[PDB]
RNA sequence: GCGCGGUCCGCGCACCA
RNA sequence: UGAUGCAUCCAAGUGGUGUAUAUCGCAAACUGAUUUCUGCCCAGUGCUCUGUCAACGUGACGAGAUUCACCGACGCGCGGGUAAACGGCGGGCUCUCUUAAGGUAGCCAAAUGCCUCGUCUUCCAAUUAGAGACGCGCAUGAAUGGAUUAAUGAGAUUCCCUCUGUCCCGAGUUACUAUCUAGCGAAACGACAGUCAAGGGAACGGACUUGAAGGGCUAAGCGGGGAAAGAAGACCCUGUUGAGUUUGACUCCAGUCUGGCUCUGUGCGG
RNA sequence: AAGCGUAAAAGCUUGCUUGAUUAACGAUUUCCAGUACGAAUCGAGACUGCGAAAGCAAGGCCAGCGAUCCUUUGCGAUGAACAAAUCAUACCAGAGGUGUCAGAAUAAUUACCACAGGGAUAAGGCUUGAUCCUUCGAUGUCGGCUCUUCCUAACCUAGCGGCUAAGGGUUGGAUUGUUCACCCACUGACAGGGAACGUGAGCUGGGUUUAGACCGUCGUGAGACAGGUUGGUUUUACCCUACUUAGCUGGAAAUUGCG
RNA sequence: AACGUGUCGCGAUGGAUGACUUGGCUUCCUAUUUCGUUGAAGAACGCAGUAAAGUGCGAUAAGUGGUAUCAAUUGCAGACAUUC
RNA sequence: CAGUGAGCGGCGAGCGAAGAGGGAACGAACUCGUUGCCGAAUCGGGUCUUACAAGGCCUUGAGUUGUGGCACGUGGUUGGUGCAGGAGUGGCGAAAUUCAAGAAAGCAAACCCGUUGCUGAAUACAAUCAUGGAGUAUUGAGCCAAAGAAGGUGUUAGCCCAUUGAGCCAUAAACCUGAGCGCCUCAUGAACUAAGCGAGUAGCACUGUUUGGGAAUGCAGUGUCAAGUUGGCAGGUAUUUGUCUGCCAAAGUUAAAUACAGAGUAGGAAGACCGAUAGCGAACAAGUAGCGUGAGCGAAAGUUUGAAAAGCACUUUGGAAAGAGAGUGAAAUAGAACCUGAAGUCGUGACAAAGACAAUGGAAGUACCUCCAUUUCAAC
RNA sequence: UGUUGGCGAUGGAAAUGGGGUGCCCCCACCCGUCUUGAAACACGGACCAAGGAGUCAAACAGACGCGCAAGGGAGGAGAUAUGCCAGUACUUCUCUCGUACUGAAAGGGAGAUGCAAUGCAUCUGUGGUGUGCACACGUCAAAUCCGUUUGAUUUGCCCAACACC
RNA sequence: UCGAACCACCUAGUAGCUGGUUCACAUCGAAGUUUCCCUCAGGAUAGCUGGUGCUAGUAGAAGUAUUGUGCGGUAAAGCACUUUAAAUGUGCAAACAAACCGGCCUUAGCCAACUGCAAGGCCGGAAAGAAAAGAAUUAGAGGCACCAAGUGGGCCUUCUUCGGUAAGCGGAGCAGGCGAUGCGGAAUGAACCGC
RNA sequence: CACCGGCCCCGAAAAUGGAUGACGCUUAAGCCCAAUUAGUGAUUGCCCAUUAUUCCUUUGGUAAGGGCGAGAAAGUGUAGCCCUUCCGAUGUAGAUGUGGCCUGGAGGUUAGGACGAAGCUUAUGGCGUGAGCCUAAGAUGGACCGGCCUCUAGUGCAGAUCUUGGUUGGCGUAGCAAAGAUCUAACGGAGAUAUACUCAACAUGCAACGUUGGAUACUGGAGCGGGGAAGGAUUUCGUGCCAACGGCACUCGUA
């Protein structure tokens, strides 16, 4: 809404808040990020540390589907089984059955304490994740 | 005085904005509702004007392609003649009879040939002639934890297979 | 930097920190 | 420069100009009638005549991409010529060295001499002027032409005779204006205004401080002030602003020359 | 270079040596934004040197040096359908350099000249040439002619015994654009100064200062010369005030109160 | 005195404001939708009872024919309705 | 996907895509050459069938230096004759007050009482005397609605007019009616009758350009110039050597979904847009009048009097333009470009003073005026 | 907080405030600008009307308002109310930002306690210490209408946050 | 119209330079300085300022004294630069996350050893909570963040001064002013006197 | 006798007329000290600030208390919910706030108008610190429009050598001066011989125009003569007319 804006504030104010010793001129400095290097050094090394130069290899026809990997961890394993199935389970018995890929994940990860026993299909895990599921009771299945 | 923002890259730096000089490149939305209703409106005649025959012909179900869809099925271009011999059908006679025809398509396994063959069965069944969704795998029942599964981890074989091949020639 | 001649001196040639 | 030419236009071609020509011709430069002369220098830079390297080609290493070596034209380098080519003509009897040679015949305080109103004679009562002589000439000089010259010049300078209101030193007259009337009728300019002395002040006030004048309204003049009008100072400086021109500035492009391949065939020899 | 420091030494002689090496991205000082670079201080680990030993030494105390990208050397993953050998690339540590040294790859001339600006800056006041305060959307520049006024530190004239006195005077000609200077002649005498270095809508235009052209010296050249020479448009008052003359008419509570 | 100054009532010169709007600008949609040697686009000259421009038309020239409609057109003139 | 943990870049300023996934569209596919088998069965021209037939008859004209064919009961798309419907297009086609009152104005405190009560009889007015538009308004009753939709009409209209529904009439050819329906002619679908796949091409070298394409993404010029299914091309880092996967260049046609960034024809619908110095340059005889040798440049300007011309007959002064009366009209203070009619500037009448301190300005009083407001009037 | 006079008897009145013009005493440099400094001999400045200058888009950030929350939300498109209606109502799948980072890369990938030294056992749980709202338990002052307040402090647990591990 | 004609277009070319920039009250309120830049008529950066807050309101306070304890080589003094050495200055400390006095636990950290020293904790005690001697005072709430503007030409004066003959001249140190500000006085004046 | 201080004089010379601020002052109205009504006895001679103290009013707080015959709302901000109390108040560049003011349009709500809307005028007052709002009168106008809550934007002018249109002083001014020059009578024409009267007439209708006759001059054969090209395109001719144009005038005209 232009009613709101600071140019109504100002009607009857000749410099709009520009100042009569430095005026508003079109380009005081350059254009754009020009400078980096000379004139605005300062700025650039204090708050883009990294901006020029170089690092590592290339890779000409990067495809990110082959490269398709998401993860979770055991404390939140719980969101992909249903309440129902969750109450009825317990170690030693019959136990839910869980399908990352058909969830949209792809590893498994170890992080923390798990919440249910369950058998879980994954492409891939974890040395921790693994061993932390065999001790609570539960297993995990490789797929593809 | 720049602070601390982040470094722009905005990228308008050709002559898009159309002035007293220019022509111009841009493209508005706005016939986007008068569209729509006119690509009903069509729809609607057209299937009037083939009643009986439904509107959209029949075509098979495909898997997708890569790693990241391996899991998903949608419907493909059209069947192959190894389906169509499989189901006893003309290629040339399935085109007039509404099935869509597709030579391109290779059907390197028997589980994708079932499926479309079912599909083309139930068809033929259902279809009357005048004188002159996709399917995803059950998923599996809870079970319990056998011994070797206790017993032995999967990081190890997982970890080998792919040693195998890093290190392998 | 390179070919020559008599460490140097003469030629004729090359130049993205 | 003898036409297979020299100079040269055009994006191009069986294209164009000097050339409807043919060395008493055509093209490209310099000096500037006649008369008299035109000195010395080829070191520099030009212009001209008589080892090094590009493409190509050949051989060797290698599984191969490669790599190495040899060959390879002008040109450059070396050596001659050339000053009516650009240009130069000093320094310390000599001798030298600079870098090749060291200002010849002439001319001059000149439209070229700083010092400088040079020194001498002449011209006037008196001449930083003029003329004639003299030359250690800041820094004259030979077709970057030197010296001289009758006739000619809306060229630049000095003197003499004649003549005169240029002057001593101004006076009188004429026509048209200005001046007044009838008719007709603008512009420029325009913050507001508009009497002085001293003081202080962005250091030269109409407006402020303290004094001193000043009744209002008018007609003809005048050029002291209004730091009066005219035009975003053309001098000087600044800007990571221009353009014209030059070159032995950086980076390039036509034109000219040179080599290879291609156009490209047939026989006899070495 | 200079300062500080040092006597069985930090100086001199001498014997053995290579701590001038490596040092897990340890911390810190100086500059400082509490960024880097250069330099320096306190340390931990390895392998060592000298010494009987405690100890001392990771150069010569404190000035002597350098980013990204690129090239190159040493050390120890990739080339995406798969495999081998070359080749290329990558991570880590050095070297080749930016002296305008926190780091573009850079010659002149314009008098034929241009634009945006600047009194932030050159060609009345202060000090005594210096300075840079005003003026660059402009305050017309030397000399002369013409005309008025003022000063005194008195040339003549006038009084005194060197003093008083600014009242009235202070000339015309040759050469030169001159101011100045010099010379001839008259005179009682041929004094010195201020007024925006008085005075260009008062004049003149000889000088200086554009474009044309010649010379000397300078430059390879285009061109330059507080060197010489010749030729080269000088605009507007009819406004306000000042001044000079020329007319009409109110007014003493200086227009009113009868004050 | 006059000229000048100031305030108020009335009047000139001038053409703003408000109200109006058969115009512009912008956005969408539909289709038996795309000129010319069978002479186009453009350019010129003419045509009415009265007719300069504009509009329409072409020596059949402010229009001829056919369909539909139904009594005008109008500045002034002039002259089949069961539709001439 | 993606301003990208791709990539290009004095690796600076900057630039910059593709595969996959959800969708729109989709009856989407076909034709030559080559190989094999036929070999004029083909084309043009005359002529006859209603016929410049995909038909018959005839023709050396073209063509064997190869036109054409074939393969691994139905036809309205052969032609000639007839006659139907639908859509599209154009005409026709609907309700209800010119109702009553000439103060034609009010009050009764959410609703009801109220279909009822009570409020003036007016003349005011105008710096003695005369003078002073059109009812779509007000108020009360009543109707239509499958129509309240916006325009016209002398002021604000569902009822005064127009428009709109159902529903009728007419309609050369083209479009739809799976094949619209017949007849003649002609075609034709179902039952009987061995090798092969596009040469100055792809590639390679040099040079130039273009790309995100990086030991080379595409293209162009010259030099050089292949292979044969065993083969060739592509798999985003160059070379040689083995595998694997996808595909078969160097010939051709092809609807729909998409653009219309200063087109056009016929026909429509709109807008939190502009409102005559705005919006197109142009609301108007506007690409006009005018300017330039020319290429070109290019305005100003609402006729907005009034409801209706009723657009001032007649008297009279003047050469006339005009003035003074009279008249039309609700208004002439609406008199011809004539609605309203501002500021600035000027004339005139009355008044106030005073211009020897430029004016303007501030603070505080007073003299005179005041078409202004408020208060009081016999109790504060 | 009363008392005594004047004017005012419904007018062309009286009074009190506004407004207008003149006069007297006092005060008072011309606006806008750039500048250390303007009344300036520093630039712009005759009068009036109408017009006339921080806006639209796109990427990011901080503060504030609103919805949902380990999840949030599309977009494009479709379907039928729908055939006034460029609006509103509805939607599968997907996509995107986030819940996990790190390495040049091949790649790898985060709980606590106890016992031991890809180990074993339990799982109602802040990894520890210092400084730390409110609440709970005690104690002491001041004031008090005696009912309680206003303060301080001790101990327990310490939420947010900061420092050291 | 010529040291590169005219017409239309790219083109509203770019400008660190000049000019302009439209209503009112209220609460607050500057800087002409630092570092780097082909930088010097301009930027980025810190300081000065505004807005928004967070947190356990007197907390880890101070342009000022007192006491205790350190640093210094200027004025003056002296001499054939230097011992001697001020006045004005400048660092630190002055009881509640501190420190004190005796258990215990842990560590190799040091030492020939430890119950010695070093370091981190647990437990218990004392406490004019800081007396008296001139023996502080406070218009005395401590700490922590986020977002952004203008400015980066200064000038005058008091004392101290370097250059310059001098100067209304150039360059610095400390503080106060003007700029950004009137009012009352010095007859007048940016800066003097009072406020 | 020498020196050594207080005041005054000499040393001490410029350009428009002039400056203790001016007049003036000398038993000071000058200079250096010292008093406050004078040896009489307690305490302050008097004049002038935007300062100090105090009183009234406004506005804002890092605000502090109380309440919930006309009156009271559990409350940031108003015509503030009501009452009491204390402290501050200037400011260029700059920041922020405001139940702060104003303009064109949209969604809602509440209203006005032919018994007179918008617009316009003002010695029309009232209200507000202000931007502004509201009433009155029109001897103005003739058809539309106000308040409140949200939404929206081509939203506020004194100056840019600003843009377009109108006006204005200078001002009845500067000027309308080359090319020699006209006079007279009679006709024509509204262009006159134009009077309140007295009055013979002048002193009260001026100035200027066409045609014809006469007079006087000029051009002077390289002519203000008679024909043509380029360029122009009806300017040619007759009859009328005289608004505008022919920089004065017209009865006349290339109008
Ligand atoms: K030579
Ligand atoms: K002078
Ligand atoms: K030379
Ligand atoms: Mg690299
Ligand atoms: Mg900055
Ligand atoms: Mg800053
Ligand atoms: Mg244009
Ligand atoms: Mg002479
Ligand atoms: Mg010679
Ligand atoms: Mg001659
Ligand atoms: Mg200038
Ligand atoms: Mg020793
Ligand atoms: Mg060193
Ligand atoms: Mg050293
Ligand atoms: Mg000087
Ligand atoms: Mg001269
Ligand atoms: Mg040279
Ligand atoms: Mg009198
Ligand atoms: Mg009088
Ligand atoms: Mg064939
Ligand atoms: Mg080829
Ligand atoms: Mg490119
Ligand atoms: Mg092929
Ligand atoms: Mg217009
Ligand atoms: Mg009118
Ligand atoms: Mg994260
Ligand atoms: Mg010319
Ligand atoms: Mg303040
Ligand atoms: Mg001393
Ligand atoms: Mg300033
Ligand atoms: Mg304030
Ligand atoms: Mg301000
Ligand atoms: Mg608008
Ligand atoms: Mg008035
Ligand atoms: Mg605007
Ligand atoms: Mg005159
Ligand atoms: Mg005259
Ligand atoms: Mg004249
Ligand atoms: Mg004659
Ligand atoms: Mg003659
Ligand atoms: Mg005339
Ligand atoms: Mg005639
Ligand atoms: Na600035
Ligand atoms: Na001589
Ligand atoms: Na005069
Ligand atoms: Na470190
Ligand atoms: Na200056
Ligand atoms: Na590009
Ligand atoms: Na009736
Ligand atoms: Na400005
Ligand atoms: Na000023
Ligand atoms: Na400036
Ligand atoms: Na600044
Ligand atoms: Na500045
Ligand atoms: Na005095
Ligand atoms: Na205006
Ligand atoms: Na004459």
């Amino acid at each position: 809404p232009t009613r709101f804006k600071k140019c109504r504030h100002q009607r009857g104010s000749t410099f709009c808040g520009y100042g009569r010793v430095g005026k508003h001129r079109k380009h005081e400095s350059g254009r754009g990020n020009a400078g980096g290097m000379h004139h605005h050094r300062i700025n650039f090394d204090k708050y883009h540390p990294g901006y020029f130069g170089k690092l590592g290899m290339d890779h000409y026809h990067r495809k990110k589907n082959p490269m398709w990997k998401p993860t979770i961890n055991l404390n939140n394993l719980s969101r992909l089984i249903a309440a129902e199935e969750a109450a009825k389970a317990a170690k030693g018995g019959t136990l839910p059955v869980v399908d990352l890929q058909s969830s949209g994940y792809a590893k498994l990860l170890g992080n923390g304490h798990i919440q249910v026993p369950c058998i879980v299909k994954a492409r891939y895990v974890s040395k921790l994740a693994d061993k932390k599921i065999r001790k609570a009771g539960g297993a995990v299945v490789l797929q593809a | 005085p720049k602070g601390n923002n982040a470094i722009p890259h905005v990228h308008q730096k050709k002559h898009w904005n159309p002035c007293s000089s220019q022509k111009g490149n841009v493209k508005v939305f706005l016939n986007q509702p008068a569209q729509k209703h006119r690509r009903r409106r069509l729809r609607l005649l057209k299937a009037k004007k083939v009643f009986p025959r439904p509107l959209k012909a029949l075509r098979p179900q495909v898997n997708c392609p890569t790693v990241r869809h391996n899991m998903k099925r949608r419907l493909g271009r059209g069947f192959s003649p190894a389906e169509l011999k499989a189901a006893g059908l003309n290629p040339q006679y399935a085109a007039t009879i509404g099935i869509r025809v597709d030579s391109r398509r290779k059907n390197k396994s028997e589980e994708g040939m079932n499926v479309n063959v079912q599909r083309l069965k139930t068809y033929m069944s259902k279809l009357v002639l005048f004188p002159m969704a996709v399917v995803y795998p059950s998923a599996e029942a809870p079970r319990a934890v056998s011994a070797e599964e206790k017993s032995m981890c999967v990081y190890a074989f997982l970890k080998k297979n792919h040693s195998a091949v890093r290190f392998f020639g």
